[PDB]
């Protein structure tokens, strides 16, 4: 089936969020817990340790699908995300598995179309609502939302729109409010009486 | 002589905090908001032009 | 009546962002409502920006994405926008449109009403002088408000805000519909002003206008009006009291900016439109009280202010508007203070002729203006404290840094569930107006302390 | 291919500034070549702007002083903008439009690339790992550049940042315990250093190793902006169809940006942030990242830009940009310039964010990670130490504060001081490094682990 990217996935009913995104860490689940369907936002820098949350969450969650977004990244920040995704493991059953029988990834460097960037966040966005309508829970990483909007500042330059705040356009908050609020824990669509959930984890750099 | 040593370093360094402190807490935060309204203004007139 | 019939178009000359250019009209009216049809078989509603001859500029709610020259009908109404009003609206749930989404019924509609307004004569307005006892003693004790008063709870993103405003509708009494319009909101914002009204068991009274985060941006240009053509409707026809609550008025001039771009106006302050302080006073002055009618309209809208500047374009241009306003502040949140409500910028410009000997007390008028004066000093010995330490002050400036402790958490941090009265706010005033000596309390004259300090 | 005969136009329709509009054109490309011809005979060169029907707007590289729209004869090419690549051109000077200036021979293509150039597939790259050496200690020792890594050089106007650039060119290889090629690219250079750039390189024997790219600063500012694709379409070849280890030197990469946003707004747009273009983010992308390595070829592309911060500004777009595309800095410093250090680079703020790879065992040696952030730690220690000394005095310093002065004196002028023509090899640049820490005892150095500390401190 095919979806324009820019409309909501039409659900039954978008109930509140009652189950905790379980990672296998002991901080930030005995003190700061997250849900099945919420929406977090991370400090991705470098040397942060950034790299212990991308792939815990993508092993050790309750989440049966996980949708890597990476928009606008570096060269070689990239390449190290596509190389260490195909070799990490996860055992359910015993038997041993690799991730990327789960995952799917949205790789746009900082060397692709500036329109191809603005639309990684939404073809993620859309890939994780294909999924909630099965009745997974979908858990979202969308790494440097802030190179996101750095692709919208200039999309809204290139059909001459007037700069708002800090040059970004007027809908900086607005483009932000309809991204976020595709996340939650709905009742899906449909006969067999089915219950999704889409997580989006952000990532923001000041 | 240690006595009279102790009321002089007492008084010098109780002098130079109030003088860290009115940098931290007076000078150097007013040239902050001033820069901050240097960016924003002059956005405005990159704007209007 | 309209008993010609209308004349459905398919002379589409052009679409440009959140505009639809049509030509060949025949007659066309300004601010006209069409009914567009997109090829695939959808419905759009759109209104005209300008006419010029035979071509006309419609703005469409929904957006234009979808919409193309050849096969798109436009069906001129020939009516500018009137809305469905009745009373069984009270107890309805609407979108931004005016749909419902209740899982119920159209409205059946007493009357039909033009949602842009209808501006009432300043002679025959009756002046707001009943105080409403709100219980919150930040709103109440210093910065009180009456039946009619338009006036704003100027906040930020993450302050609470919406808890705030939903204290006052449980709250609001004299010492009654409400109209709540969601412009833009969230869902979990949506899903707790309606929790809130179920559980205090008020939903037969409550007008529900819903635009969420995901609803088409351009129906907030008229969600607030909607809403506020069902509040004159129920004061001034009905002699109702209505309290409207227009949550994030953000979100209305982020719509606006965003259909005056694609239009290329002038722009004005921070690129928001030239037109934003008639705007806004389009919708902020419809309320108040009328003489011969016994109802009347109290307004509290929302506004987040970005980045908690108070000298945005949106708290700026509220604050010409509106009478008064309601500072929530940043850094009160981060001390757990609930409500943080930073009483040095607030205001209310009818608490003067609202309160006093017959309506309240006799001594209101003095204990908010010396519990204003406290706490703007100890505020700045605070600031005095940072240059020279603690040891460096006076026993008399010892005493201004005692009141900042015992003001914002005896007086101002409350609990969401207390209903203190306006005495029981007084009778807070005075244990710390106690604090001091009576010889520093000097907005107070002598007729009032001799009678109210020793207790 | 194109076998078709060209159309040369008379049918100028206007000037206005660098722009010469044609009209009545047979299907005009756009980004398409074209070569004018004056009324006296002089050929100019210039680029179609902007078709329209049969319009085509064409900026002229060359300025259009004295071209006439009765007499100016227009030819069109049909193609866009190539270069010839060969292996042949390593060891020439070309400007920047790619002409020799060496009183050399036009280059015999192997291919005509288009210099534009395709991104490379996200998936197709590999991680960097090995060492470039360029035998500057205070990039080698401590800010180590890995084999694909994008590293500026930041500093200012008067400091010698460009013979920092000379000096790396002059001395780049591998880390030896047939494959290497320097492409140098020099946008709005002055007269003085093409000079000092085209003597240099000639005659220390290492000409046969880099391609000379020299753009000069009376040179037109279109031809500043082709330039490093020039430089980067070469390094393509070199690298990912020969299987060279290529390194790619942009001198003044913010005398792009200035040429940039001289060509936007002599193309009637309207300027952005800071009077810069609003496509300047991907506008640097398309310049740096190509680079790094590839899956299936045995070639790689490590980029050093260089910079000129106005004012000693960070914040300003083009430091800005280059600080979010790339990955660290090295930070030519100006108060180690007054105090006449050669070369004057500042260790306490410069950092590569891949130097993790680059070192270790069977890549430079074992002791690589372990010197470094030791000498990193004494360098913060001691300039603390430098300023405490003058509030207090000489005979109020222990003999703890005297082994980090006393290193201090030592650290600058052996392991940051080199002298222009001193390639100290990687090996070498670990043994100074190891006899500065030999002035604390065992008992001081706590950044390095005690199994390499008996290895590597006696001797």
């Amino acid at each position: 089936q095919v979806w324009p990217v820019r409309q909501v996935r039409p659900v039954t009913e978008k109930l509140p969020a009652n189950h905790p995104l379980l990672t296998g860490q002991r901080v930030l689940d005995a003190l700061f817990p997250c849900v099945q369907g919420g929406t977090t936002a991370i400090p991705g820098a470098f040397g942060c340790g950034k790299t212990v949350i991308s792939q815990s969450l993508s092993k050790y969650s309750n989440s049966d699908v996980i949708i890597y977004v990476g928009c606008g990244e570096r060269g070689n920040e990239m390449s190290e995300v596509l190389r260490d995704f195909p070799e990490l493991t996860m055992e359910v059953d015993g038997k041993v598995e690799s991730i990327m029988k789960r995952t799917a990834l949205v790789a746009n460097t900082s060397n692709m179309p500036v329109a191809a960037r603005e639309a990684s966040i939404y073809t993620g966005i859309t890939l994780s609502e294909y999924f909630r309508d099965m009745g997974y829970h979908v858990s979202m990483m969308a790494d440097s939302t802030s190179r996101w909007a750095e692709a919208l500042r200039e999309i809204s330059g290139r059909l001459a729109e007037m700069p708002a705040d800090s040059g970004y356009p007027a809908y900086l908050g607005a483009r932000l409010a309809s991204f976020y609020e595709r996340a939650g824990r709905v009742k899906c669509l449909g006969n067999p009486e089915r219950e999704g959930s889409v997580s989006i984890v952000g990532a923001v750099s000041p | 002589s240690l006595q009279t040593s102790f009321v002089t370093l007492d008084e010098a360094i109780k002098i130079t905090n109030r003088r860290v402190n009115a940098i931290e807490h007076v000078i150097i935060p007013r040239i902050e908001r001033t820069l901050a309204y240097i960016i924003t203004e002059l956005d405005e007139r990159e704007r209007e032009e | 009546y309209l008993s010609q019939p209308r004349l459905t178009y398919k002379t589409v000359s052009g679409v440009n962002g959140p505009l639809v250019i049509l030509d060949h009209v025949k007659f066309p009216r300004y601010a006209e409502i069409v009914h567009l049809t997109l090829p695939d078989g959808t419905k759009r509603s759109g209104q005209v920006l300008e006419v010029s001859g035979s071509k006309a500029v419609v703005q469409v709610f929904e957006g234009t994405s979808g919409i193309d020259a050849k096969k798109t009908s436009c069906e001129f109404t020939g009516d500018i926008l009137r809305t469905p009003v009745s009373e069984d609206m009270l107890g309805r749930v609407f979108n931004g449109s005016g749909k419902p989404i209740d899982r119920g019924p159209v409205v059946l509609a007493e009357d039909f009403l033009d949602i842009m307004g209808q501006p009432i004569n300043p002679q025959c307005r009756i002046y707001p002088e009943e105080m409403i006892q709100t219980g919150i003693s930040a709103i109440d004790g210093m910065n009180s408000i009456a039946r009619g008063q338009k006036i704003p709870i100027f906040s930020a993103a993450g302050l609470p805000h919406n808890e705030i405003a939903a204290q006052i509708c449980r709250q609001a009494g004299l010492v009654f519909a409400i109209v709540f319009a969601a412009m833009g909101v969230n869902m979990e914002t949506a899903r707790f002003f309606k929790s809130d009204f179920e559980e205090n068991g008020s939903m037969d009274n409550v007008c529900l206008f819903l635009n969420l985060a995901n609803d088409p941006t351009i129906e907030r240009i008229i969600t607030p009006r909607l809403a506020l053509t069902t509040a004159e409707f129920l004061a001034y026809q009905c002699e109702k009291h209505v309290l409207v609550i227009l949550t994030d008025m953000s979100s209305y001039a982020e719509a606006l900016r965003e259909v005056s771009a694609a239009r290329e106006e002038v722009p004005g302050r921070r690129g928001f439109p030239g037109y934003m302080y008639t705007d806004l006073a389009t919708i902020y002055e419809r309320a108040g009280r009328v003489e011969g009618r016994n109802g009347s309209i109290t307004q509290i809208p929302i506004l987040t202010m970005p980045n908690d500047d108070i000298t945005h374009p949106i708290p700026d241009l509220t604050g010409y508007i509106t009478e008064g306003q309601i500072y929530v502040d940043r850094q009160l949140h981060n001390r757990q203070i609930y409500p943080p409500i930073n009483v040095l910028p607030s205001l209310s410009r009818l608490m003067k002729s609202a309160i006093g000997e017959g309506m309240t007390r006799k001594d209101h008028a003095d204990v908010s203006n010396q519990l204003y004066a406290c706490y703007a000093i100890g505020k700045d010995v605070q600031a005095m404290k940072a240059v020279v330490g603690e040891e460096a002050l006076t026993s008399d400036d010892l005493l201004y840094l005692e009141f900042l402790q015992k003001f914002e958490r005896n007086f101002i941090a409350q609990g969401p569930y207390e209903n203190r009265t306006v005495y029981e706010t007084l009778d807070i005033g005075w244990q710390l107006l106690r604090i001091f000596p009576k010889e520093m309390l000097k907005r107070i004259p002598q007729s009032t302390l001799s009678e109210f300090y020793p207790r």
